[PDB]
RNA sequence: ACGACCAGGGCUACACACGUGCUACAAUGGCGCAUACAAAGAGAAGCGACCUCGCGAGAGCAAGCGGACCUCAUAAAGUGCGUCGUAGUCCGGAUUGGAGUCUGCAACUCGACUCCAUGAAGUCGGAAUCGCUAGUAAUCGUGGAUCAGAAUGCCACGGUG
RNA sequence: UCCUCCUAAAGAGUAACGGAGGAGCACGAAGGUUGGCUAAUCCUGGUCGGACAUCAGGAGGUUAGUGCAAUGGCAUAAGCC
């Protein structure tokens, strides 16, 4: 994982979107292709459609969501089985 | 008969008043212990029943009664007549001595204990709870074993409801949860 | 020989029947044995009663087997309720730390399932 | 009871490591040592500690400061 | 547009089959402490002492070096003492959880490494099959290229033999 | 050849190449006596343990059992120790 010390990361135009979607306090789905941002505790509520190399899947934003990154809820190989 | 003692001045008081019964006798009280140990794997060999009969003799000092099956099914391919468990009641001074060393001792020596459970009162009072593993017994040595047993309590009381028998175990600070 | 919960052989040393202990190693019993004093040569055997009641407080600070346990299975429902990748391959069967799944991965798949 | 078919069933001595000296009718024979009773188990305070969840936006924030 | 630009994804998937390798199943060994003997290489957007801090990967300050000068860099196997005493073990290390470091805009898919815990299979391998004739096989470590980072592969080096 | 039910018409008996089933034994205790006991099934709770072993309670009240076919009996048990 990256250093405490470079602390956590985010795009700066998804952080300006929360920091949008936060003072209008619009529900809107915000679909992104920040596959790499940290999730923040201010983003908790929100819907992000997050990019999976096809198209944008929601993701409902929770308390547990916090502390990993948005790629995580987003799979980007689709496997049901062989047989 | 430490506890019969302590039940004979503190718990009938306690229960006379959050019950508000009218007489002393409508008081519940602890009738019987029954220690089961259910060994279906005896028609194997004689020896695994044979030898967990002796266990259970030095849990509970009392030679305990081999069960036989009442009848015959074929999906554990067993017949009428066969030895297929072992029990022990326990009553009067040896049930409140074995109580007092239960819940003293060898619920302590629970692995991961973490409560019993106030869901096994039967709707009418009588109690029944099943331990994993008979090493939670000191009378058992455990270099001297081999098979990890396991058996079943089933604590007898004249409590007609559910809630009088957990207030009755509660008032011996039973450890329900 | 009665630590934490569960017994311990008396015939081998003091770290290892102590690493007997799920949630400790030879780390944490060198550490264990340092806090209470006690020689790592010595065997279960032929210690003070004192002495393992102080190994009992030393265990005692530690996160142990039925909290470890629970611990353990409370961070991977954690990744199960949550529904990440390491969630979907704690409920695919499948290894979680990016590991090749073309060929290799007989630890978590177990055996092999033949084509019928 | 009947005579001789019961095991011998004596009153010991139990002792543990709270000091909880109890003493008991047992088919121990010799005196018993205990590691913990009813008395010190960690029933009334650690069970109830040892849940232990934590918070995760609180871990967050404790992380770093901005 | 079968041409060009960007983001994200993929080339790393996984009921399976094969090839080439690594680590093992231990006592001719795992362990701990102490200690002896190499060669050949690389280094300026680089190698990076000493000292301090950290269990640690590492961090800070910071000399010296375009280098028979300085650095990578303490060779390991070995030997000496003690230890385990045949067990799925103080063998084996997979897997998984938690905490981290570094590189790099950025380590979710998809990096390496460290610490604590975890401790699978495996007790010498069916039919079948491969390499090797002497400093060889076997075994032991070392270095380099590629490269921000990322080898059990490749190319080289000496030790025991 | 023998047993049981129906046909068989409320005493007995009563036929057909009429309708349906069994027997050609077993037991030295599965007999005698004294003493005692009372099922099937289902519900709930409960270690391994599962639709179904054993254990405790409750409903039920013979729907069970009778060495074997059926019928008639059987709690004073003829049933079970
Ligand atoms: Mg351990
Ligand atoms: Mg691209
Ligand atoms: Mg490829
Ligand atoms: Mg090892
Ligand atoms: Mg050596
Ligand atoms: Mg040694
Ligand atoms: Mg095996
Ligand atoms: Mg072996
Ligand atoms: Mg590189
Ligand atoms: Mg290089
Ligand atoms: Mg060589
Ligand atoms: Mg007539
Ligand atoms: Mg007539
Ligand atoms: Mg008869
Ligand atoms: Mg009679
Ligand atoms: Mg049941
Ligand atoms: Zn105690």
């Amino acid at each position: 994982p990256r250093s405490l010390k470079k602390g956590p990361f985010i795009d700066l135009h998804l952080l300006k979107k929360v920091e949008k979607a936060v003072e209008s306090g619009d529900k809107k789905p915000l679909r992104t292709w920040s596959r790499r941002s940290t999730i923040f505790p201010n983003m908790i509520g929100l819907t992000i459609a997050v990019h999976n190399g096809r198209q944008h899947v929601p993701v409902f934003v929770t308390d547990e969501m916090v502390g990993h990154k948005l790629g995580e809820f987003a799979p980007t190989r689709t496997y049901r089985g062989h047989a | 008969a430490k506890l019969h003692d302590y039940y004979k001045d503190e718990v009938v008081k306690k229960l006379m008043t959050e019950f508000n019964y009218n007489s002393v006798m409508q008081v519940p009280r602890v009738e019987k212990i029954t220690l089961n140990m259910g060994v279906g794997e005896a028609i194997a060999d004689k020896k695994l029943l044979d030898n967990a009969a002796a266990d259970l003799a030095a849990i509970s000092g009392q030679k305990p009664l081999i069960t036989k099956a009442r009848k015959s099914v074929a999906g554990f391919k067993i017949r009428q007549g066969y030895p297929i468990g072992c029990k022990v009641t326990l009553r009067g001074e040896r049930m409140w001595e074995f109580f007092e060393r239960l819940i003293t001792i060898a619920v302590p020596r629970i692995r991961d204990f973490r409560g019993l459970s106030a869901k096994s009162f039967d709707g009418r009072g009588n109690y029944s709870m099943g331990v994993r593993e008979q090493i939670i017994f000191p009378e058992i040595d455990y270099d001297k074993v081999d098979r990890v047993r396991g058996l079943d309590i089933t604590i007898t009381t004249t409590a007609k409801s559910d809630e009088e028998g957990r207030a009755l175990l509660a008032a011996f600070d039973f450890p329900f949860r | 020989a009665r630590i934490a919960g569960i017994n311990i052989p008396d015939h081998k040393h003091a770290v290892i029947a102590l690493t007997s202990i799920y949630g400790v190693g030879k780390t944490r019993s060198k550490a264990i044995l340092a806090a209470a004093g006690i020689a790592e040569d010595v065997k279960i055997s032929e210690l003070s009663e004192g002495q393992i009641d102080t190994l009992r407080d030393e265990v005692a600070k530690f996160v142990v087997e039925g909290d470890l346990r629970r611990e353990i299975s409370m961070s991977i429902k954690r990744l199960m309720d949550l529904g990440c990748y390491r969630g979907l391959r704690h409920r695919r069967g499948l290894p979680v730390r990016g590991q090749r799944t073309k060929t290799n991965a007989r630890t978590r798949k177990g055996p092999r399932k033949p084509i019928k | 009871m009947k005579k001789d078919i019961h095991p011998k069933y004596e009153e010991i001595t139990a002792s543990c490591s709270c000091g909880n000296v109890m003493k008991i009718r047992s088919t121990v024979g010799h005196d018993l040592n205990l590691d913990v009773c009813s008395k010190c188990h960690p029933f009334f305070t650690g069970k109830q500690r040892d849940v232990a969840t934590g918070g995760r936006v609180d871990r967050f924030n404790k992380r770093f400061n901005i």
